[PDB]
């Protein structure tokens, strides 16, 4: 049972279910494309993010739109996550959030080809 | 629940199975053996050297790398046994009976696979290249299943069943 | 010989319903009634009608 | 897209994607052989989360022999341009939300098949 | 707590067509026990009442 | 498999090649032609049906 | 005016922000100073930030990138026009900052996705027939299987034989 303001309007109980149920990578998620893009600014799949914020290997990972919203994330809190799952062993160089593909960009810095199946899972 | 026909060997209930989880492995529970050992072992121990040669079995088509990405997995997983050889010592080295000298195993493991196994198809001197094919529809259809491009079995469906009449059962 | 009548009425109003739920779901035009798939929300309305 | 298996030429065995140190590159490399083959595509696994599948992909034409099942004659064909058509939902497992239908043409030599 | 299932492929009884879920074809009985039940809906009661 | 098929049945009502009690199921979504000699199949007579008339002619 | 900053970081930051702000020379049209403007909206990162650290380096580039969006050049020229003062552009979300028209859908996504998560209401005749026993209100909700009634102001359930 809701406290509030909460209570009584179906937009603020909404993101209280929100803050709830479990919610993981799984649920936003698309397509998980593994490149061997050998420079960031390369773009092998073409993009903009890399040359403006300039290991050999990659994970493009397009994220959901209409997934996205529907909970109210951006890619601050995703990025900033994951990096709290795997503390200083990887990066990530999400989009903005005004393209209209939701990439991410991973990549390792400090066997290697299935260790970014190992973490992608 | 491959049988013969009335032969003095009963059924063998054969499971060919696919684990939950790397992830997504496939194994045979082969019959008298103490476990089930991964599918792409059991084609290997058949006489199957190749890679490209097993697949051409399991995968109708190559041109779909749909199911080609789907049974890596394991076959990753059995890149150790390479010849028919080593390949019956991993069968036979988990018989109910398993044979102290290295060439027992080897007997064992080559035994199984002739006799025990898929009988229906052939018990014959020579049989592994239509006993393949069937193993390879079996692992086939799991993997239609699992890509969910077919519908699950129904075991209670009448057409799935059989009657012991007064000839049978005598 | 009247309830007759009204009942036939009914039922073919009814087996006429279904057919246009079958319609929208058939042309992609039945909208998941939220807290449903698809497949739910047409057993729902057909059960309903 | 995707990748496929490509098998190696010496032996015949599935080939793993290698990165070249010191020239950056990407190979093919097998465990059997010694046989390191040049890499393309520059992309190595991938993986539809989404699990986006097309239907038209997986009907064959020969459905459209099949007696038990429906006929119409208000959707033709675009190719030849024929009038019946037989139309069946997605009949697969794995089919997210959607009772769409799916046609194909009852015309030998064309199994055009469509959706709607 | 359904409608009958499709026991055949894609369909409930031979009868019917692959994907049929109309009322007839799925259980609905649309007869009274005055008039009698037609013979399919014999069956889907049958089922029903087990 | 559309040459099979009208011959096996064909013969399953001719009563020479395949017996009677034979049941020959094609399966189109799935490549597949199944057929069944074995014992202990249950199974029923029906009436044959060509063009939308019965093989059950007043003779 | 922005202060003076001797930082190489932060001068590096107000150049790269008056190169962002002269993409598409809407700043002469405009007659637009991009390099003060550049310099109050890196000044209005700093006093929030503080640090010179990865977040401040992330929210310049996000700054950058969004003034250089070809799909959103309007943001630019509001900017540029003082229509959005250099301290709310250095505070804005991404979301905020995005075209009208990626706007306008991710309202339509979120108002759909809010939509679809609805529990359908519990169909029935309204009906004023009953009175309801414990709040004597006429709004209710009947279906017949025996009538049931549901009182629709305090969930008050009852029956009819
Ligand atoms: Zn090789
Ligand atoms: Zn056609």
């Amino acid at each position: 049972f809701l406290l509030g303001q909460s209570a009584r309007d179906a937009e603020r109980a909404k993101d209280i279910l929100c803050r709830l149920e479990h919610t993981t990578l799984r649920k936003v998620t698309a397509n998980t494309a593994i490149y061997y893009d050998p420079n960031p600014q390369s773009t092998v799949v073409a993009e903009d993010q890399e040359w403006v914020n300039v290991s050999p290997w990659l994970l493009r990972v397009e994220l959901d739109r209409k997934h996205m919203t529907d909970r109210k994330l951006t890619m601050e809190q995703i990025a900033e996550k994951i990096n709290a799952g795997f503390g200083d062993d990887l990066n990530c160089i999400f989009n903005d959030d005004n393209a209209e593909k939701l990439v991410l960009r991973i990549r390792i810095m400090n066997d290697d080809d299935v260790f970014l199946r190992c973490i992608e899972s | 629940r491959s049988c013969l026909e009335n032969s003095s060997r009963p059924t063998s209930t054969i499971w060919v199975s696919m684990l939950a989880r790397i992830g997504q492995r496939i194994v045979a529970t082969l019959p008298y053996i103490k476990q089930e050992v991964p599918i792409i072992i059991v084609f290997r121990a058949l006489g199957f050297v190749s890679d490209r040669d097993i697949l051409e079995h399991i995968i109708y088509d190559f041109e779909d790398p749909e199911m080609m990405e789907m049974v890596k997995p394991s076959l990753d997983e059995a890149f150790v046994i390479q010849e028919q050889n080593v390949a019956l010592n991993f069968i036979g080295s988990r018989g109910a009976k398993p044979g102290v000298t290295k060439e027992k195993r080897i007997k064992y493991a080559k035994e199984v696979l002739q006799k025990e196994m898929l009988p229906h198809v052939g018990v014959s001197d020579f049989c592994e290249t239509k006993k393949a094919y069937f193993l390879g529809y079996m692992v086939h259809r799991l993997l239609l299943a699992a890509l969910g491009r077919r519908e699950l079995d129904d075991r209670d469906h009448y057409g799935n069943k059989r009657l012991d009449l007064a000839g049978p059962l005598l | 010989s009247k309830t007759y009548q009204d009942i036939q009425n009914t039922i073919k109003k009814a087996k006429q319903d279904v057919i246009e739920v079958i319609e929208k779901a058939h042309n992609n035009e039945l909208e998941p009634t939220p807290g449903n798939t698809l497949r739910q929300t047409f057993e729902n309305q057909v059960n309903r009608i | 897209g995707f990748v496929g298996i490509r098998f190696c030429q010496e032996c015949n065995n599935m080939l793993y994607p290698k990165e070249d140190k010191e020239n950056r590159i990407l190979l093919y490399a097998c465990r059997n052989c010694d046989y390191q083959q040049e890499a393309d595509n520059s992309c190595i696994y991938v993986n539809k989360i989404t699990h986006e599948v097309d239907e038209l992909t997986q009907i064959i034409a020969d459905v459209s022999q099949d007696p038990t099942l429906p006929r119409t004659e208000d959707h033709p064909c675009q190719k030849c341009g024929h009038k019946e058509a037989v139309f069946f939902q997605s009949h697969s497992a794995r089919a997210e939300d959607a009772m769409r239908l799916y046609y194909v043409c009852t015309a030998p030599h064309c199994g055009h098949r469509w959706t709607e | 707590g359904k409608r009958i299932p499709f026991g055949f492929k894609h369909r409930t009884l031979p009868h019917f067509i692959k994907d049929d879920y109309g009322p007839e074809s799925r259980g609905f009985v649309e007869n009274s026990y005055l008039a009698g039940l037609t013979p399919t809906e014999f069956f889907f009661h049958a089922m029903g009442g087990r | 498999p559309e040459q099979l098929m009208n011959t096996l049945r064909k013969l399953r009502r001719q009563m020479d090649i395949i017996v009677s009690e034979v049941s020959m199921i094609r399966d189109i979504r799935e490549r597949e032609i199944r057929i069944y000699t074995d014992a202990g199949r249950i199974c029923r007579p029906l009436l044959i049906v060509e063009k939308q008339k019965l093989l059950l002619k007043k003779r | 005016r922005a202060p003076s900053t001797s930082d190489s970081v932060r001068l590096k930051c107000r150049e790269m922000l008056a190169a962002a702000l002269r993409t598409g020379d809407d700043y002469i049209a405009i007659g637009a100073d991009e390099e003060e403007l550049g310099s109050q909206i890196e000044e209005a990162i700093y006093q929030e930030i503080r640090n010179t650290d990865m977040k401040y380096k992330n929210r310049v580039r996000s700054r950058i990138s969004n003034l250089k969006d070809a799909k959103n050049p309007n943001l630019r020229k509001n900017v540029l026009c003082g229509n959005i003062p250099p301290d709310l552009f250095a505070r804005m979300t991404a979301e905020e900052m995005a075209s009208d028209e990626l706007k306008e859908m991710r309202k339509n996504l979120t108002k759909e996705a809010i939509r679809e998560h609805q529990m359908a209401k519990t169909g029935g005749t309204q009906t004023d027939l009953f009175t309801c026993g414990k709040c004597k209100k006429k709004n209710c909700t009947y279906t017949q299987v025996t009538t049931f009634v549901v009182c629709n102001e305090c969930g008050n359930r009852w029956k009819f034989c």
